[PDB]
RNA sequence: UGCCUGGCGGCCGUAGCGCGGUGGUCCCACCUGACCCCAUGCCGAACUCAGAAGUGAAACGCCGUAGCGCCGAUGGUAGUGUGGGGUCUCCCCAUGCGAGAGUAGGGAACUGCCAGGCAA
RNA sequence: UCCUCCUAAAGAGUAACGGAGGAGCACGAAGGUUGGCUAAUCCUGGUCGGACAUCAGGAGGUUAGUGCAAUGGCAUAAGCCAGCUUGACUGCGAGCGUGACGGCGCGAGCAGGUGCGAAAGCAGGUCAUAGUGAUCCGGUGGUUCUGAAUGGAAGGGCCAUC
RNA sequence: CGACUUACCAACCCGAUGCAAACUGCGAAUACCGGAGAAUGUUAUCACGGGAGACACACGGCGGGUGCUAACGUCCGUC
């Protein structure tokens, strides 16, 4: 459960999700899980998809999370009237934009990766590829 | 319990550069130095810049440190 | 450093003398040759020097480097400034105490017709 | 000023041939010794600090200056302002006469004497070390003092180096134990 | 050099058992006791 | 406001006099500041009063 | 005119650091002594004064070295003014402006006034 | 009610029962001037002393400090120390900023009289921005300004202040 | 009193990847202030005076807070 440990602040704005993603490249391992789409994941998500590569490689090779939720989502609560202030924090999300790499593998066959990365896919609301470390 | 706010106080830069000014005239406010003053500009216990001459006011970079400075030239 | 020290002392005086645009009678001492010199508000010229290292000036000082030494000079760096014409001036002690040499520079000009 | 003597007339010369320079002033010097103890009790005893300087003024030439604490710390309870010790600093020639106060009759008179440390260096030039009693010091003949109060010894030098700085040292012929 | 602040320091004379006699300028006092010195010490 | 406020009277017979503030307990002492009088036109000592 | 040095400036990291070499006839620094002027919340440290035996380590100046800092394009990208369109929590087209980072590269300064010594 | 930042969209301004914090003081010195000095954090050595006291050297270069929350500034230091002092002075004040207004802020310069410095110069409180309450009604001191027949006074007025 | 190993925890640092309304060693486009110039506009500007109304706004585009980047929701800036 991928937390950021004593914030500066408990709330923030919403901010905007405009702009284009940063970390494009693969750098750590040899195959990314590109993202194509625009969105925002939590990190239950996160959690599930770490859960789901790690058993499908069966404790082998390396993986590593891109992706930070550092980012406090506030709910208000059921049956609670608009204004009175800021809602509490519930659950934290990280923001994605298009060609971020979200989660990055080392030390496997490549076929291997590919579903263990379409595994991880499946439990994400945001659009995926496949790709691998380019040379430079 | 958050809700409390301040008076903006409406600091800045009050005359730009190139722009023709009095004696006395208030160039710039603000709160510590943003802004050194050089020749014929005094500087206030506020820190406000004040032209001692007048003259078209121009800004430049002087000193180590590259700060900015303030001047008013007679012309 | 002993010369880091001394331009950090002397850098408010420095700037004053800079920003009131006034011409300054600046000195620098030393264990031998104290100079004296008057600088324009402008700062990037020099009206007259004054020094021991001369040798129209060390003839018939016994020393340099001593308070006879720093009269002469203070003499001559006044008279030079009154055929010149400038009068008024404002001494600087360069981060050098107002005790002895530059002291008994500044009275020397001051009685020689350099008032300040 | 005997050392001074000693020092400028032929350890010179063999400090020279020793370390073969281009020049004989590269030769390390002793520039000054400093005195000093944190005695620390002065919040619970004020008073002390008269004896602690007093007893330190006889030992050396001139008085002592009382030091303050650099910041506050919670786990002394000690706050800047509050003096907490004081210290001596010796240049000149009254440096070279304790010098020779200290080698003479305050080694030999160590309580218990086993040997001088030589791995205490700082490794420029500075030397250091401590003391647990007065008794050393002939100022000091258990008559009108009580305290078991201990100081430090701290010697700087000209050197660059250990090897030099241990090298005038055993010019110097310390202990070297 | 301050005066009238700092101890005395006028020169003393000091002798050891062992039979050397030097002189010190120091605040000891009056007289001298020594039985060992830098030198003719079991070191 | 713990500090509270006091009245400077001028040593001179003109009643002119300044005003201020002080902390007694602190300072219990009487102030004998030199200020400038203008009823005189001149730099006289002001003593603390009521 | 040139080799050099000191003082006061312009400009201020292409100008600052690190490493190596080099400088004593002058100048500069260190240095010697301080009974006096002056000074240490103690100390001839610093500051000040009287002198010059010695010397060029330190410091300082100069030269070399890219090992860093620093400067830095062209192109591309981001963003954006105005006008249009869309699968309109975002983006695209026409047009104007155009970074930041990074790359090639540059780079271990230039210059003004005065005084002195050396050599002309 | 007032002060700091954000929201606030690179002049100013800009709302919400929007997100974070403070103030209703303090200081005759912590003010003025002159002179001097320059931190945090680490490494090596060293009686008690040990992670963390003080001492010496080095690295470091403002990560310190700045009476009080925050922002901005500050090596000429606005930061630290000492000497002498009361310019935290009176009457004015061209010309500006700021508000619907009441109002609030900045201010060179002139006159009188002072402090510091050899001198040029600096000083009309404090590194700046919160530390505050209109008018009425009254109290205290000064001033033949007025004082209802006149001479006084009472009471008002003006100035200082509660 | 010398001294040493480590299948084991880990500081300060170095290389690489990110994020920030309350971070900035960088930094636009617009907007705003001032000066000069041509064209054009029924002085479109400012000052003084007489009379007002209004001080419940709504939606759309863009930049945001708030809400669930829900509301023909709510609160601001600009058109």
């Amino acid at each position: 459960m991928l937390q950021p440990k004593r914030t500066k602040f408990r709330k923030m704005h919403k901010g905007r999700n405009r702009g284009l993603a940063q970390g494009t490249d693969v750098s750590f391992g040899s195959f990314g899980l590109k993202a194509v789409g625009r969105g925002r994941l939590t990190a239950r998500q996160i959690e599930a998809a770490r859960r789901a590569m790690t058993r499908a490689v069966k404790r082998q090779g390396k993986i590593w999370i891109r992706v930070f939720p550092d980012k406090p989502i506030t709910e208000k609560p059921l049956a609670v009237r608009m204004g009175k202030g800021k809602g509490n924090v519930e659950y934290w999300v990280a923001l994605i934009q298009p060609g971020k790499v979200l989660y990055e593998m080392d030390g496997v066959p490549e076929e291997l990766a590919r579903e263990a990365f379409k595994l991880a896919a499946a439990k994400l609301p945001i659009k995926t590829t496949f790709v691998t470390k380019t040379v430079m | 319990r958050n809700g409390r706010d301040s008076e903006a106080k409406r600091l800045g830069v009050k005359r730009f550069g190139g722009e023709s000014v009095l004696a006395g005239s208030i160039i710039v406010r603000q709160r510590g130095t943003k802004f050194h003053a050089g020749a014929n500009v005094g500087c206030g216990r506020d820190h406000t810049l004040f032209a001692k001459a007048d003259g078209k006011v121009k800004f430049e970079v002087k000193g180590p440190k590259n700060r900015k400075f303030i001047s008013i030239e007679a012309e | 450093d002993k010369k880091s020290a001394r331009i950090r002392r002397a850098t408010r005086a420095r700037r004053k003398l800079q920003e009131l645009g006034a011409t300054r009678l600046v000195v620098h001492r030393t264990p031998r040759h104290i100079y004296a010199q008057v600088i324009a508000p402008n700062g990037s010229e020099v009206l007259v020097a004054a020094s021991t290292v001369e040798k129209a000036i060390a003839e018939q000082l016994k020393y340099t480097g001593n308070k006879d030494a720093a009269a002469a000079v203070g003499k001559a760096v006044a008279e030079r400034a009154l055929e010149k014409g400038i009068k008024d001036v404002s001494f600087d002690r360069s981060g050098f105490q107002y005790h002895g040499r530059v002291q008994a520079l500044a009275d020397a000009a001051r009685e020689a017709g350099l008032q300040f | 000023a005997k050392l001074h003597d000693y020092y400028k007339d032929e350890v010179v010369k063999k400090l020279m041939t020793e370390f073969n320079y281009n020049s004989v002033m590269q030769v390390p010097r002793v520039e000054k010794i400093t005195l000093n103890m944190g005695v620390g009790e002065a919040i619970a005893d004020k008073k002390l600090l008269d004896n602690a300087a007093a007893d330190l003024a006889a030992i050396s030439g001139q008085k002592p200056l009382i030091t303050k604490a650099r910041k506050s710390v919670a786990g002394f309870k000690i706050r800047q302002g509050y003096p907490i010790g004081c210290k001596v600093t010796l240049r000149g020639e009254r440096m070279w006469e304790f010098f020779e106060r200290l080698i003479t009759i305050a080694v030999p008179r160590i309580r218990d004497f086993r040997g001088l440390s030589a791995k205490s260096f700082d490794g420029r030039g500075n030397y250091s070390m401590g003391v647990r009693e007065q008794i050393i010091f002939p100022e000091i003949d258990y008559d009108k003092v009580d305290r078991v109060r201990g100081l430090d010894i701290t010697i700087t030098t000209t050197a660059k180096s250990d090897e030099e700085g241990r090298a005038l040292l055993a010019a110097f012929d310390f202990p070297f134990r | 050099m301050k005066k009238d602040i700092h101890p005395k320091y006028e020169e003393i004379t000091a002798s050891c058992s062992c039979g050397n006699v030097m002189k010190i300028r120091s605040t000891v006092g009056h007289d001298l006791n020594l039985d060992v010195c830098s030198k003719c010490h079991p070191f | 406001g713990i500090r509270e406020k006091i009245k400077l009277v001028s040593s001179a017979g003109t009643g002119h006099f300044y005003t201020t503030t002080k902390n007694k307990r602190t300072k219990p002492e009487k102030l004998e500041l030199k200020k400038f009088d203008p009823v005189v036109r001149q730099h006289v000592i002001y003593k603390e009063a009521k």
